[PDB]
């Protein structure tokens, strides 16, 4: 069992300090090159910190004097305190073991930070109607909750076909924004009713919203 | 510094193909060059390193090679579990840190289809709060590339808007994407003529879906 | 040499001419750690030790005191209290092949870091992993020795560089090398202050009229007052009367 | 890193007692003249403390 396995991520406001450890089991962690590795949203790996066999320690310029890396050798687990935090620091962190020339063959399955001073909020839910202009679309947009996830479903599980649920969006204000649409055939707008249901448990946030066509 | 640059961005890919991938360093690197596999919500997979040699266990259809300033990955014949992203990496560089290749999508290869394109004006339950928005649907649409304009009385709007993509649909293989154009309140009631321009390989000409505010 | 099996010369009962070194517009790196490199012309050592080997560009800052890395860690290690000079020069054009010199290698893997002037000529494979090894590579199981590759096309930092650095060591010990100190040229029949080769004094040089034995130096009257003196390079004998004075 | 304390590091003769000295001329640390230009052998009197 070659494995590396994270811990400690958590959501917490700038400012604050997190511990993140890495489990391995097969690898020995005081033997191997172990470096620490971070992936913000939609953006590439970005390198943290690495720890030589040896003891020598390396750190990114963005984390230098904030980050520590560190390793108990009776544990075989590697450590990352992070200070100072801020929310560019947001991403998922990955542990893995560096084999320099034959290159990174060891990954962990992530722990994810979020870093951010937005307050839970749950979501207002707004009908996205079909225009009265075969098949019509509406939906729902699911606006300004925090922190991830919500799931939507339609109709109570009974509306599937033509269902496009989107990856939420954050914005300037801090907040997640998200929409789901379908599409139905346009003769179906007056005798079909379409409730949209929006689940948000960080809240205990439950709205089911009608969508109706709009009535000029 | 030294520079990767990747070509390309995307590409597709029907099951069965030979795909290749490429990577240029702005200097000689020799053959410190590793390849990766990352799939949504994964960790990466190493498959290729020290430029030529094959990871053990990744299966022979991947291939690398090069020595310098240029690298190739290959997939000789191209199976439905490697539709993924791929991307290099320089290997022991200075300073330190992992310099990444920008990445290659490899998705689904079929027929062209263009989008649908819904405009849904904001709602009033929503305008009572203070804050418009404006949401241009762009419905099961192949392939991924895809340019959005916001107009609003027929300017052209860019850094108030977000947009959203699915991935690959399980059955069709198409995208959707949706775009979110908001607006205070006030901002809103000031214009009339609100609309989304899409172009795209599917459409022969731009296809504008728009509403009047108040109609 | 490979840095991990770094070569050591160890100089000694010789003069040491350093204008050779420091006079050299052909180093591009050149960085002394306790002692002037103009001024160490005037200086003896007991022992001279040479180590030279080929690193990676991006590796020559690693040859320093205090400094960590694949190389100091696990190759060459500089103590913090180091007494010497350190040089390097871009060896690409010798060093690098077409199709990539490996002959050069480094340590790529090792428990733990090396003391100063420590050579770890060890093959064994590396267990990086619980279960041993038993000389098997494999997963978790790796030679602990890598190449360079030297291609010429390599940028800088990956270009291949020599280095040597040069310890001074000077123990409780006769010392056996020293800087050139050159000599000028003498004057005879005027006062002059004059320093022989381990007397000094002040006084008027003259020829003249005594037969020193071949292994004589120094001249010595009857009141234990040097007299005569042999001159280092001219085989001639310089009686050294003091220079006039008297009262007024 | 505080590096607002400087000390010299070069000069062609040591300080006569209680002398000040706060030149910034660039000391020649080889054969070729400097003339006020910085580089190898041309090196800056002054260095900041870590
Ligand atoms: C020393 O060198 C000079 C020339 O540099 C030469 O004329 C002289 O004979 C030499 N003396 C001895 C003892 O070799």
């Amino acid at each position: 069992q070659v494995q590396l396995v994270e811990s400690g991520g958590g959501l917490i406001q700038p400012g604050g300090s997190l511990r993140l450890s890495c489990a391995a089991s097969g690898v020995t962690v005081s033997s191997n090159y172990m470096s620490w590795v971070r992936q913000a949203p939609g953006k590439g790996l970005e390198w943290v910190s690495i720890i030589y066999s040896g003891g020598t320690t390396y750190y990114a310029d963005s984390v230098k004097g904030r980050f520590t890396i560190s390793r108990d050798s009776s544990m075989n687990t590697l450590y990352l305190q992070m200070n100072s935090l801020r929310a560019e620091d947001t991403a998922v962190y990955y542990c893995a073991r560096d084999l320099m020339v034959y290159g990174i063959d060891v990954w962990g399955q992530g722990t994810t930070v979020t870093v951010s001073s937005a307050s839970t909020k749950g979501p207002s839910v707004f009908p996205l109607a079909p225009s009265s202009k075969g098949t019509a679309a509406l939906g729902c947009l699911v606006k300004d909750y925090f922190p991830e996830p919500v799931t939507v479903s339609w109709n109570s599980g009974a509306l599937t076909s033509g269902v496009h649920t989107f990856p939420a969006v954050l914005q300037s204000s801090g907040l997640y924004s998200l929409s789901s649409v379908v599409t139905v055939p346009s003769s179906s707008l007056g005798t079909q009713t379409y409730i949209c249901n929006v689940n948000h448990k960080p809240s205990n946030t439950k709205v089911d919203k009608k969508v109706e066509p709009k009535s000029c | 510094e030294i520079v990767m640059t990747q070509s390309p961005s995307s590409l597709s890919a029907s099951v069965g193909d030979r795909v290749t991938i490429t990577c240029r360093a702005s200097q000689g690197i020799s053959s410190y060059l590793a390849w990766y596999q990352q799939k949504p919500g994964k960790a990466p997979k190493l498959l290729i390193y020290a430029a030529s040699t094959l990871q053990s266990g990744v299966p022979s259809r991947f291939s690398g090679s090069g020595s310098g300033t240029d690298f190739t990955l290959t997939i000789s014949s191209l199976q439905p579990e490697d539709f993924a992203t791929y991307y290099c990496q320089q290997l022991d560089s200075y300073p330190p840190g992992y310099t990444f290749g920008q990445g290659t999508k490899v998705d689904i290869k079929r027929t062209v289809a263009a989008p649908s394109v819904f405009i849904f004006p904001p709602s009033d339950e929503q305008l009572k709060s203070g804050t418009a928005s404006v949401v241009c649907l762009l419905n099961n649409f192949y392939p991924r590339e895809a340019k959005v304009q916001w107009k609003v009385d027929n300017a052209l709007q860019s850094g108030n808007s977000q947009e959203s993509v699915t991935e690959q649909d399980s059955k069709d293989s198409t995208y959707s994407l949706s775009s979110t154009l908001t607006l205070s309140k006030a901002d809103y009631e000031k214009h009339k003529v609100y609309a989304c321009e899409v172009t795209h390989q599917g459409l022969s000409s731009p296809v504008t879906k728009s509403f009047n505010r108040g109609e | 040499a490979s840095v991990y099996a770094w070569n050591r010369k160890r100089i000694s009962n010789c003069v040491a001419d350093y204008s050779v070194l420091y006079n050299s517009a052909s180093f591009s790196t050149f960085k002394c750690y306790g002692v002037s490199p103009t001024k160490l012309n005037d200086l003896c050592f007991t022992n001279v030790y040479a180590d030279s080997f080929v690193i990676r560009g991006d590796e020559v800052r690693q040859i320093a005191p205090g400094q960590t890395g694949k190389i100091a860690d696990y190759n060459y290690k500089l103590p913090d209290d180091f007494t010497g000079c350190v040089i390097a020069w871009n060896s690409n054009n010798l060093d690098s092949k077409v199709g990539g010199n490996y002959n050069y290698l480094y340590r790529l893997f090792r428990k733990s870091n090396l003391k100063p002037f420590e050579r770890d000529i060890s093959t064994e494979i590396y267990q990086a992993g619980s279960t041993p090894c038993n000389g098997v590579e494999g997963f978790n199981c790796y030679f602990p020795l890598q190449s360079y590759g030297f291609q010429p096309t390599n940028g800088v930092g990956y270009q291949p560089y020599r280095v040597v650095v040069l310890s001074f060591e000077l123990l409780h010990a006769p010392a056996t090398v020293c800087g050139p100190k050159k000599s000028t040229n003498l004057v005879k029949n005027k006062c002059v202050n004059f320093n022989f080769n381990g007397l000094t004094g002040t006084g008027v040089l003259t020829e003249s009229n005594k037969k020193f034995l071949p292994f004589q130096q120094f001249g010595r009257d009857i009141a234990d007052t040097t007299d005569a003196v042999r001159d280092p390079q001219t085989l001639e004998i310089l009686d050294i009367t003091p220079c006039s004075f008297g009262g007024v």
